[PDB]
RNA sequence: AACGCGACGAUACUACCCGCACGUUGUAGACGUAUAAGAAUAGGCUCCGGCCUCGUAUCCUAGCAGGCGAUUCCUCCGCCGGCCUCGAAGUGGCCGUCGGUAAUUCGCGUAUUGCAAUUUAGACACGCGCGGGAUCAAAUCCUUUGCAGACGACUUAGAUGUG
RNA sequence: CAUCGGUUCUGGCGGGGGGAUAAAGGCCCAGGGAAUGUGGCUCCUCCGGGAGUGUUAUAGCCCUGGGUGUAAUACCCUCGC
């Protein structure tokens, strides 16, 4: 028997992957993606975008 | 014993352009541009002659010393390959089941595929990839021929040898079950 | 059919060669014994720069931009010095830069404390002065 | 174009040379002097 | 011979034993050092050598238990690095260990060492002491072969900090030419005698 | 005013006591002087005092801090590493710890 | 073999007294065996042994010939 | 082996009544001091000429310098070294400016090449070669050719063993 | 990977502020009381600075989800709280829609799908202290067997002189951290189906 | 990792933060405890002219342990504030205010520590004090739960409730 | 700290002797010779340099004898500061 560990039995998997379940997965990634999207939109100091300081030692004290 | 100065000599043809920079070798002609990287070769170059680059060795062994024949090999195959190409005629023969080769281009990845099915009835689709920069046409003066071209004679052959080892015989007579694919002729473009 | 190789040069052992021991002493190469060891004179009038004739390792040298025209292998010190007089490997050693580092590095070592405060204090002056000009070149541009 | 056939294939391969670390170091007059003062002493 | 607060080491192109023998012999002297680039040390040989002796060393484990007292094997080449310097310390004695404590080793240059001098050992560079036709290996190759995860953050992190010391050098060239045009304007300007007196002193 | 520092003395280094490959002998002291890496440097150092200056918890006589005194006796090995004696060895745990070699007592 | 990947038990290097020991008495029996068997060897051994003589790349070698002929005539003519 | 001398050793078997006068023997002696040239000139006369220490005397010991020390010359050394198969036979050439410098050459070249001792080895001539066509060894001949001048890639630069840390990378190019 | 910064919403309930407290009926319920401030306190600009910090730093983008315990029939009013990954598209994508889902509730047929296998991952049935027997399977020794037959007969028979590892041994059965994969969904029925 | 680490929430006090006031407080050991290209080494660097064994270099370096007043200079340093910037264990750049400051020269002071005796001087952490600014929290026992359990531990609930 | 004594480590300086009265070497004198042949001459070229001829010429070298010379110096021994 070839192992699950088999190069033969990967490129296989591989094949199998690539051909066919990955459409299949695809689309109902776009499905579930956009329901989950239908629902979700159902001075640089003073404003914050430039990003300022928020309010054990890699080194020696020194 | 180690020799204290040897040296070796390699003519360059009018159209070509060679340029040596911290042993990386680039040469150009015109079919195209070639690169190698010879780092790893204890070697001076320079320019003795117009039109002949030579190569020195100081203070070498003997090892040190035969190593120079390569690289006057090497860079003398990649000037051949910019001038005049290479060129590796390949036959797929058969018994019963016909084999089909079906040669396409991937538009994303800019090499040559090669999809061989039927080989003694197998249902399986063998796919073998060249190496960038060689070009699979199916012959039309023979008969069940493919041929491989190119600048560089490495990835020719190699292409050539990939093709070869992927329609092995297993478990048969090899005596008897006479299928497959073999190189039938090596030369130039030009 | 044109070829663009860009390679290391280096200097050569070869009869002529001034080669500098690590005394600071010049010495021409006359006969080359073999890759590590050669035989060579310095027939300097100055007694920094000489050197008797004899054995030189070369892991002990460094080879000098100076090249001695035409020098005869095997030749004894009359016509090495002739050769060396001719050539003036003195003045031209003078000129080379790595003379000047060495009168530097003694002029450094012969301070004493005195000459050192007068160092640093012209330093200092001269220190305001290119301040000033690092100054007006920075508002410049 | 080159007129003879090599064994292996590699048509492309150059008309190489021996491989003669040593070569120039004597020459064959002073060798065959050697040769005929050998044979004396032989 | 000196005495710093810190001595900052690029390990790159240093043989392993050669940096590890004289780092631990600073440490046992008392002179804090951290170590940099531990992914680009070297090893002499081919580097199955190294990759079979990596693997040797994973074969040893305590057979009772491998939770406790047993060889751990650490797969980072930092931890490679100290490993050959922690064998070269007498590390159960608290000197050893005090020896120990003032060392610090990783992979790449992490802050603010990006921004500090880095200083190299030529009686450990590679380039220095091996024959022209050895060998060798990389130790951070080393690691990725043996179960090391960080090669690639390491590779990007390094690639960012050396563009932002190609901008940093872009400005440092620009300050150079203008403190050579600083002097030439400003020659002119000095006190000859004070010009003469400091060439005869050497400066 | 003055930016300058005020070091008269060189620093050294007490690495171990003299010893063989075993047995060690507290009375003598090995000091590694900086900038001193041969024999002609240190026979520079000859007789010059060394003192180990070190701090204690107790102030007594209006200081916490305590001075070992001693001398440069003879020069050891190649490496410019000297043997030094103390009135008291030094303390075993200051292997590493720093040493401020005097140029008094001065022959210049 | 698959050495690099999966190496096997080393081989130890490393010596025992025992062993040192019992290979030192071993050595010391042999030697003196060697002595007895070469005092009770029967095998003929020649009084002169055979002279491998001059090499031919010596480069002087005629002229070593030349003296040992000039030498033997000498002596000859002095005997 | 060492700093070698090369000693005229001339000896002799001691005057007896039915010999008054007995005859003088010379060798030239490669040895460290007069005592070791001594020792082998006895050494080699009980090999030859069965003449023992205690009936014979030294009648002069000599040191032989060489006439042109700042002459480069090519010798040829013809010897004898003793391994366990036997006595073999050995021509080398060494390229010096005297005899002993090129007796100490072929002594570390026999250790090096052939892990011969000093006792094994017997120098049975020493010759200077006095034309370059009596070179016969290429590695002398690459040497004597005409014009020779060869450069140093990849020099270690000296760099002081006491100077730990350095602040840029040597270069190899001088 | 390493945490970088955490952003919450204005508003948490009372349920999920339970998971930050041991004595929920003795406590002052304060917390994120003055984090509750800063989305007043200059228009936002530390929650819109920290977003920008995720935007432009991180490669990793997980929202915070608790689930509403209340609509259970459990006895728990304490939620379970817990980070899930945003995967595709870019970080400034995942920093948007997780902003955008805050203070939302996410169905779980927007997440999964009928006819699509899933990795269950959960703690299991507790046991509590359990011999060999069960623990481990052992074949059980034959009966009146001396000091026990529920039982290893030899655990330490060779050398070293020590109990391994590998061998079996009386001890904590089950209630043990479980991921098991490719569960099959055969039907997302909706709570207000009355025919699910 | 129970002596590896991160982010976040709430933090009552003698708790937290800010200014200075010092430690019979502590630390494998301050005394200028100064200095970022990358890369190759049978090749590199550059201002593009040339340069490369070499850190034997560069910066800094004078004044009661460093005063006072001038002469004179616009050089260097430090603290704050603004705008940018820095996530590998997060910090630098520009501008502005203020304070200090021999690149030149001079006057007044130094003594007596008595012929040397650490040159008590730095950094980090800890602690006791004031004078201010800011905030009013949890956990455990107990009762309960059985998704748990030998006992501990664990999942829950106990403050008005969908208890 | 200075002046001493005992023991000992280490640095430098001034002399004397020996050998082939070192061997070399420099500068002169008188001979002899050769090539990894200088100059010259001839023949080829890619004009860069090769090949041949022959004994110092528009470089030099090697061997012998002599003078300066009881030269200097290395090495060994030795008297001191």
């Amino acid at each position: 028997a070839k192992s699950a560990r088999a190069s033969r039995i990967k490129e296989n998997h591989q094949r199998f992957k690539k051909n066919i379940a990955g459409p299949v997965e695809a689309a109902r990634l776009e499905r579930l993606s956009a329901k989950l999207m239908a629902i979700a939109q159902a001075s640089g100091v003073k404003s914050g975008k430039s990003i300022g300081r928020k309010d054990s030692s890699i080194v020696f004290p020194m | 014993m180690r020799y204290i100065h040897s040296e070796e000599t390699i003519p360059v043809p009018e159209n070509v352009k060679v340029s040596i920079k911290s042993r990386l070798v680039t040469v150009e002609g015109p079919r195209g541009k070639l690169q190698k990287d010879l780092s790893h070769i204890a070697v001076n170059f320079s320019v003795v002659k117009k039109g002949v680059i030579g190569l020195e060795i100081h203070h070498g062994s003997r090892k040190d010393v035969a190593a120079l024949r390569t690289v006057r090999t090497i860079i003398n195959n990649m000037i051949i390959g910019v001038t005049k190409g290479f060129k590796y005629k390949m036959r797929y023969v058969y018994a019963h089941f016909p084999i089909n080769v079906n040669v396409e281009k991937n538009a994303e990845t800019g090499c040559y595929e090669v999809e061989i099915r039927n080989f003694i009835g197998e249902k399986i689709v063998r796919k073998v990839v060249m190496a960038p920069g060689v070009e699979v046409e199916i012959s039309k003066a023979q008969k069940d021929e493919l041929i491989l071209s190119g600048n560089s004679l490495e990835a020719v052959s190699q292409s050539a040898a990939d093709i070869q080892q992927i329609c092995k015989v297993r478990n048969k007579d090899i005596r008897k079950f006479l299928d497959g694919i073999y190189v039938s002729e090596k030369g130039n473009i030009v | 059919a044109e070829i663009n190789v860009e390679a290391t040069s280096w200097r050569r052992v070869e009869v002529g060669r001034v080669l500098k021991l690590e005394n600071g002493s010049l010495a021409a190469i006359v006969e080359i014994i073999d890759h590590k060891r050669v035989l060579a004179d310095g027939p300097s009038s100055d007694p920094k720069l000489a050197t008797p004739r004899g054995i030189v390792p070369l892991s002990r040298a460094l080879l000098t931009p100076i090249v001695i025209p035409k020098l005869p292998r095997g030749a004894r010190t009359g016509a090495v010095k002739k050769a060396w007089e001719a050539y003036g490997v003195d003045a031209k050693w003078k000129e080379t830069n790595w003379a000047k580092k060495q009168l530097q590095q003694e002029r450094r070592q012969s301070l004493t404390d005195f000459d050192r405060f007068k160092v640093m204090r012209l330093k200092k002056q001269r220190r305001f002065e290119e301040r000033k000009a690092l100054a007006k070149i920075k508002a410049a541009a | 174009k080159n007129l003879g056939m090599r064994k292996n294939g590699q048509v492309w391969l150059p008309a190489k040379k021996a491989f003669r670390p040593t070569k120039g170091l004597t020459s064959w007059e002073l060798r065959v002097k050697k040769r005929q003062e050998q044979a004396a002493m032989k | 011979s000196s005495f710093e607060s810190v001595v900052v080491i690029d390990g790159k192109g240093h043989l392993l034993g050669r940096l590890a023998s004289i780092v631990a012999k600073q440490l046992l002297s008392g002179q804090k050092i951290v170590v940099v680039r531990c992914e680009a040390l070297n090893i002499s040989g081919e580097f199955f050598r190294a990759k079979l002796k990596y693997h040797a060393y994973l074969r040893k484990m305590t057979r009772y238990n491998p939770t406790r007292g047993g060889p751990f094997h650490f797969r980072a080449p930092s931890r490679i690095f100290y490993k050959a310097v922690r064998g070269m310390i007498p590390h159960k004695t608290a000197r050893g260990a005090a020896a120990l404590e003032r060392l610090k080793v990783f992979e790449g240059v992490p802050p603010p060492y990006d921004k500090k001098k880095k200083m190299v050992v030529p009686q450990a560079l590679r380039v220095l002491r091996l024959q022209p036709g050895r060998k060798y290996c990389t130790v951070g190759r080393l690691s990725h072969e043996v179960g090391w995860k960080y090669q690639d953050v390491v590779a990007r992190l390094e690639e960012r900090r050396k563009a932002k010391g190609a901008a940093y050098y872009e400005r440092k060239k620009l300050a150079a030419r203008q403190l050579s045009e600083a002097k030439k304007a400003a020659a002119a300007k000095v006190d000859p005698k004070v010009s003469e007196a400091l060439a005869a002193y050497g400066y | 005013p003055s930016e300058a520092g005020h070091r008269l003395y060189v620093k050294g280094r007490h690495l171990s006591y003299q010893r063989g490959r075993r047995n060690t002998h507290p009375k003598t002291s090995l000091i590694k002087i900086e900038g001193v890496d041969d024999t002609a440097a240190a026979n520079f150092y000859l007789g010059k005092r060394v003192a180990y200056v070190y701090r204690a918890q107790k102030e007594v006589r209006g200081t916490k801090i305590r001075v070992i005194w001693g001398k440069i006796t003879r020069p050891h090995g190649n490496s410019g590493v000297v043997r030094a004696k103390f009135t008291h060895p030094l303390p075993a745990r200051s292997f590493g710890a720093s040493v401020r070699i005097m140029l008094y007592p001065s022959s210049i | 073999a698959g050495t690099i990947n999966k190496p096997k038990k080393p081989t130890s290097k490393r010596k025992t007294t025992r062993l040192r020991a019992k290979i030192s008495k071993r050595a010391a029996e042999k030697k003196r065996k060697e002595r007895k068997l070469a005092r009770k060897n029967p095998e003929w051994r020649s009084k002169l042994k055979k002279d491998p003589g001059i090499p031919n790349l010596f480069p002087y070698k005629e002229r070593l010939l030349q003296q040992i002929e000039e030498e033997r005539i000498r002596r000859k003519e002095e005997l | 082996m060492g700093r070698l001398q090369e000693y005229q050793v001339i000896g002799r078997h001691l005057p007896t009544e039915a010999n008054p006068n007995p005859a003088l023997y010379r060798m030239r002696i490669f040895a460290p001091n007069e005592v070791v040239a001594k020792s082998r000139f006895w050494y080699f006369l009980r090999g030859l000429k069965k003449v023992k220490k205690a009936t014979g005397e030294i009648v002069s010991v000599n040191v032989i310098s060489e006439k042109h020390p700042l002459k480069v010359k090519n010798f040829g050394i013809w010897l004898r070294y003793d391994s366990r198969s036997g006595t073999h036979n050995m021509y080398k050439e060494y390229r010096e400016t005297s005899r002993v410098a090129a007796v100490e050459a072929m002594y570390a070249d026999m250790a090096a090449r052939h892990r011969a001792r000093f006792r094994s080895i017997h120098i049975l001539k020493v010759v200077e070669l006095e034309k370059t066509e009596d070179v016969k060894r290429p590695y002398i001949k690459q040497l004597v050719a005409k014009n020779l001048s060869f450069p140093l890639p990849h020099r270690v630069p000296k760099i002081s063993t006491k100077k730990i840390f350095s602040a840029k990378r040597p270069s190899t190019f001088s | 990977l390493r945490s970088l910064t955490t952003v919450w919403a204005e508003h948490l309930s009372d349920e999920v502020k339970r998971r930050f407290y041991k004595n929920w009926y003795k406590s002052k319920k304060k917390a994120f009381t003055k984090y509750a401030k800063k989305y007043a306190e200059n228009n936002g600009a530390s929650i819109t600075r920290e977003l920008e910090r995720i935007k432009k730093y991180c490669t990793v983008v997980r929202v915070l989800a608790h689930t509403q315990i209340r609509k259970t029939p459990l006895k728990q009013k304490k939620a379970h709280l817990m980070e899930i990954q945003i995967n595709g598209g870019s970080v400034a994508d995942k920093v948007e829609f997780g902003r955008s889902l805050f203070e939302k509730p996410v169905t779980i047929d927007t997440i999964f799908e009928k006819d699509e296998m899933i990795d269950v991952i959960a703690v299991t049935k507790g046991h509590g202290f359990v011999g060999v027997t069960a623990r481990w399977g052992t074949k059980k020794l034959p009966r009146k067997t001396h000091k026990g037959l529920r039982k290893v007969a030899c655990i330490g028979a060779w050398h070293p002189s020590h109990v391994q590892w590998t061998v079996a041994r009386a001890g904590q059965m089950g209630y043990h951290h479980r991921t098991s994969v490719n569960h099959k969904i055969y039907r997302i029925g909706k709570g207000d189906d009355e025919a699910n």
